[PDB]
């Protein structure tokens, strides 16, 4: 099927109609979602297949075909994009200072953007466009609205 | 049954939309990979 790199639509036909359940980034011939959107299993592209090869539940992250190939991180200071691919919506970069996620093992980069859950995978971008993250796991915060973790995962 | 669909590139874009906040957030983690606020 398809290997270009980019962004991609994680998509299925179990549901009424087509529905989007997530988005995902393809880098280097692996193809990296959050593991709420596929629950592992196996995806498909054209008449090809792609099948789990790295996956985790408590990072939520998984990598198709590869181990996982995306290890930049946020530097801490600057503004950020989410590249929003919304389901039946055309894919748009918001610009954003992230917040911050203070845990007992650590501080970890936070993204206050709305988003359907359907988005849950669409990448975090630095200014040389390199992923730092995919977005989609967080909190519901006293307002209503959601705040994700820039979750990224390590290149082994 | 799961398929994929190309959405675009990864780039940056100059003059994008600038939103949201930057919340402090105390938060825990727990085994099943949920996020909880902890006040
Ligand atoms: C429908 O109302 C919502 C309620 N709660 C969260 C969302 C949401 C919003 C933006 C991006 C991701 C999500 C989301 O579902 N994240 C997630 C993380 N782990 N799991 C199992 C689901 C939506």
């Amino acid at each position: 099927g398809e290997t270009t790199d980019g962004v991609y639509r994680v998509m299925t036909r179990r549901l009424l109609g087509s529905t989007q359940v997530g988005v995902g980034v393809m880098q280097e011939g692996v193809f990296h979602t959050m593991w709420h959107v596929t629950k592992g299993a196996a995806l498909r592209s054209g008449e090809g297949r792609l099948d789990p090869y790295w996956g985790d539940v408590k990072q939520d992250l998984v990598s198709y075909c590869g181990p996982w190939k995306l290890d930049a991180a946020w530097d801490g200071l600057s503004e950020v994009q989410l590249l929003a691919v919304p389901p039946g919506e055309r894919a748009k970069n918001i610009q954003t200072l992230p917040g911050i996620f203070k845990t007992k093992d650590g501080d970890i980069g936070a993204v206050a953007l709305d988003y359907p859950a359907g988005t849950s995978g669409s990448p975090i971008l630095d200014k040389c466009g390199r992923v730092i993250g995919l977005y989609g796991n967080g909190v519901v915060i006293k307002n209503g609205s959601y705040v994700s973790a820039i979750t990224q995962g390590k290149r082994e | 049954d799961m398929y994929i669909e190309r959405a675009g590139d990864i780039t940056w874009e100059k003059d994008a939309e600038v939103t949201g906040n930057s919340p402090r957030l105390d938060v825990a983690l727990d085994e099943s990979g949920d996020f909880s606020l902890v006040e």
